[PDB]
């Protein structure tokens, strides 16, 4: 079975800077998109970043515009998300996702369902 | 679209000898892809459903004997009948099929030709029960000739009609490959009781001279 | 003593290809039966142009293609010569001088998924039409106005194809259907196909 | 057997009605079968009217034929249409469907083929020819004022083969038909042999059985 499995996660102060992992084990050349959400406690489930496989453009939420960046390596089928500039508002579990449905529009891969998903990791700002 | 025109209409050759049916296209029905004519051959004989007998010009059908060769290409075609045999008296088209719409040719009636055989003639007078119908019909029977070319004058008192006389041949029977024709002349009742002797007059190639076989009414 | 050309695998293949990437396969140096072809009774549509499945188990050909890949059921109709839309034009051109037969049939039950099976791709732009039997995989950024993207996806910069959504419960034609095509070779050169009859 | 084709029964109309006949494909492999309609008018050749792929209904009309009539197909019973909207009587023909496994194939499979008839129907009169007064003697029956084609003639029930001739049919100027039908017997069986001529005509369902003597 596809397995995605997180990594990066922990506690940072503000202004710092995170590096988190999504690796990615099994059906790996069906591979249209990875996307990574967060989610802080109480509050819904929110889009941050998506990048397509093939090519590697990325499109981001506005409210990580800048600071975020999104990056993908195709050998070893891990997705990455570079997190500078944390803030307080950062706090969440970030949860990357994987779907295999390509979609032309690049700005599909931030409303439409993700097929398969990990299990979040943690990330805690401290200010 | 490409339209065909086959020649002879009419051919008659005798037995175990060969027939040949050319037959011309306005437009060539080769592919170049595959080098084939796409241009086939049938067979029809009366009261049956046409038979495939040869297509791509030169190929035969199951079912068909190897007496039948077909070749030819660009836009001139020809079915050969090898040694022509009785059963092979039918109809022969030939269809393209190049580019939609399929066309037929005209079609080539192939007949057996035999030796010259005259006619045995009759003449029968008209019924009875047609008499009170209000019309009468005269009938002339020439029967077992060939070749199918033949002249039926209809005489009444020496009088020779024309106009109301129709003819109609069986085509040519399996076994002495001769015709039979039946010419029948159709008149009131009124005009046939005006006249008295009814004459077939027929002229044939077979004939020395032509022979005349008559009736008087009522006798 | 068996040398019969492999159709069992070109239409029992467990995956087949999507159409903007279509498979094609070879038959060379071999006697295929041609009867199994149009003989089995799970076929949708089998257009035959130029030449008849069951009158060329007689004649060698150079040799024989068998393209195969999968477009839904609307598009089935654009696998014909002298067709137009995103299939004929984008993902599987057949020439006007097509010789062959587009032989196709229903797969909901193998290329479906309860949630979709977005593993077939179709093309949706290129600058220009494919020639007959040309195959592009290319998957650089259309670029659809007069801004340049050089390499990266924005604004009328789209990626060039897009995933079919094969639902099992998608009404006929949004269906996944099979297609295998025979395209024929034979003129002057060694002929090395042909069949028994 | 690959395939074999059958047709609609033989339609006997009058001008204005309607008419579909059909043609049915018995086989396996019937995906492949392009049919076809051929049109032979009475003593003339054959004419192409069209083809229709059943998987699509793609249909291809020829020119003198498109809007005329309509060529429809059942793709769930292998059946293809030929349909008139109002029959006028230049229709008048013999309608044979062909098949051919692809388009711009030969046509290897026909059907018998349906007679249509477009007009009144009318029962036959039959007359009898009485032959005249050594060697050889002939005799028959004239049926005379029928339609349609055809009508039936046999002698003795069938039993009478050789040395008889059943000419063609012609059209009267009262566009009505009517054929003779002779034989040819020695001329010793005129007080012997009994010779019945048998004249069926099922479009008027006429079945007539004269038999024929020298009259004085
Ligand atoms: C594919 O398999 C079926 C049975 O599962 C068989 O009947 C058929 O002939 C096979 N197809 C070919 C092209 O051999």
């Amino acid at each position: 079975q596809v397995q995605l499995v997180e990594s990066g996660g922990g506690l940072m102060q503000a202004g710092g800077s995170l590096r988190l992992s999504c690796a990615v084990s099994g059906r790996t050349f069906s591979t249209a998109a990875m996307g990574w959400f967060r989610q802080a406690p109480g509050k819904e489930r929110e889009f941050v970043a998506a990048i397509r496989w093939s090519g590697g453009s990325a499109y981001y939420a506005d409210s990580v515009k800048g600071r975020f960046t999104i990056s993908r390596d195709k050998a070893k089928n891990t997705v990455y998300l570079q997190m500078n500039s944390l803030k307080y508002e950062d706090t969440a579990v970030y949860y990357c996702a994987r779907t295999e449905n390509v979609r032309s529009l690049l700005s599909d891969y931030a409303t439409w369902p993700y097929d398969y998903w990990g299990q979040g990791t943690q990330v805690t700002v401290s200010s | 679209d490409i339209q065909l025109t086959q020649s002879p209409d009419s051919l008659a050759v005798s037995l175990g000898e060969r027939a040949t049916i050319n037959c011309k296209s306005s437009q060539s029905v080769l592919y170049s892809s595959i080098n084939k004519n796409y241009l086939a051959w049938y067979q029809q004989k009366p009261g049956q459903p046409p038979k495939l007998l040869i297509y791509w010009a030169s190929t035969r059908e199951s079912g068909v004997p190897d007496r039948f060769s077909g070749s030819g290409s660009g836009t001139d075609f020809t079915l050969t009948i090898s040694s022509l045999q009785a059963e092979d008296v039918a109809v022969y088209y030939c269809q393209q099929y190049y580019s939609t719409p399929y066309t037929f040719g005209q079609g080539t009636k192939v007949e057996i030709k035999r030796t010259v055989a005259a006619p045995s003639v009759f003449i029968f007078p008209p019924s009875d029960e047609q008499l009170k119908s209000g019309t009468a019909s005269v009938v002339c029977l020439l029967n077992n000739f060939y070749p199918r070319e033949a002249k039926v004058q209809w005489k009444v008192d020496n009088a020779l009609q024309s106009g109301n006389s129709q003819e109609s041949v069986t085509e040519q029977d399996s076994k002495d490959s001769t015709y039979s024709l039946s010419s029948t002349l159709t008149l009131s009742k009124a005009d046939y009781e005006k006249h008295k002797v009814y004459a077939c007059e027929v002229t044939h190639q077979g004939l020395s001279s032509p022979v005349t076989k008559s009736f008087n009414r009522g006798e | 003593i068996t040398n019969l050309c492999p159709f069992g695998e070109v239409f029992n293949a467990t995956r087949f290809a999507s159409v903007y990437a279509w498979n094609r396969k070879r038959i060379s140096n071999c006697v295929a039966d041609y009867s199994v072809l149009y003989n089995s009774a799970s076929f949708s549509t089998f257009k035959c142009y130029g030449v008849s499945p069951t009158k060329l188990n007689d004649l060698c050909f150079t040799n024989v293609y068998a393209d195969s890949f999968v477009i839904r059921g609307d598009e089935v109709r654009q696998i014909a010569p002298g067709q137009t839309g995103k299939i004929a034009d984008y993902n599987y051109k057949l020439p006007d001088d097509f010789t062959g037969c587009v032989i196709a049939w229903n797969s909901n039950n193998l290329d479906s998924k309860v949630g979709g099976n977005y593993n077939y791709l179709y093309r949706l732009f290129r600058k220009s039409n494919l020639k007959p039997f040309e195959r592009d995989i290319s998957t650089e950024i259309y670029q659809a106005g007069s801004t340049p993207c050089n390499g990266v996806e924005g604004f009328n910069c789209y990626f060039p194809l897009q995933s079919y959504g094969f639902q099992p419960t998608n009404g006929v034609g949004y269906q996944p259907y099979r297609v295998v095509v025979l395209s024929f070779e034979l003129l002057h050169a060694p002929a090395t196909v042909c069949g028994p009859k | 057997t690959q395939m074999q084709l059958v047709q609609s029964g033989t339609e006997v109309k009058k001008p204005g009605e309607s008419l579909k006949i059909s043609c049915k494909g018995s086989g396996y492999g019937f995906i492949t079968y392009w049919i076809g309609w051929v049109r032979q008018m009475p003593g003339k050749g054959l004419e192409w009217m069209g083809i229709i792929y059943p998987g699509d209904s793609e249909t291809r009309y020829s020119p003198s034929f498109q809007g005329q009539v309509t060529i429809s197909a059942d793709k769930s019973i292998n059946t293809a249409y030929l349909q008139w909207s109002s029959l006028k009587a230049s229709d008048t023909a013999i309608y044979y469907c062909a098949g051919g496994s692809g388009i711009s194939t030969p046509m290897d499979v026909w059907g018998q083929g349906t007679t249509v008839t477009v007009a009144s129907t009318k029962g036959p009169s039959v007359f009898p020819l009485a032959p005249s007064s050594g060697g050889t003697a002939a005799l028959g029956c004239l049926v005379k004022d029928y339609f349609p084609e055809p009508v039936t003639v046999s002698w003795n029930s069938g039993a009478l083969t050789s040395g008889v001739h059943t000419f063609p049919a012609v059209l009267q100027s009262s566009g009505l038909y009517s054929l003779s039908s002779v034989v040819t017997v020695p001329s010793s069986s005129l007080g012997t042999q009994t010779y019945i001529c048998n004249v069926n005509h099922k479009p008027s369902n006429t079945k007539v059985d004269k038999k024929v003597e020298p009259k004085s």
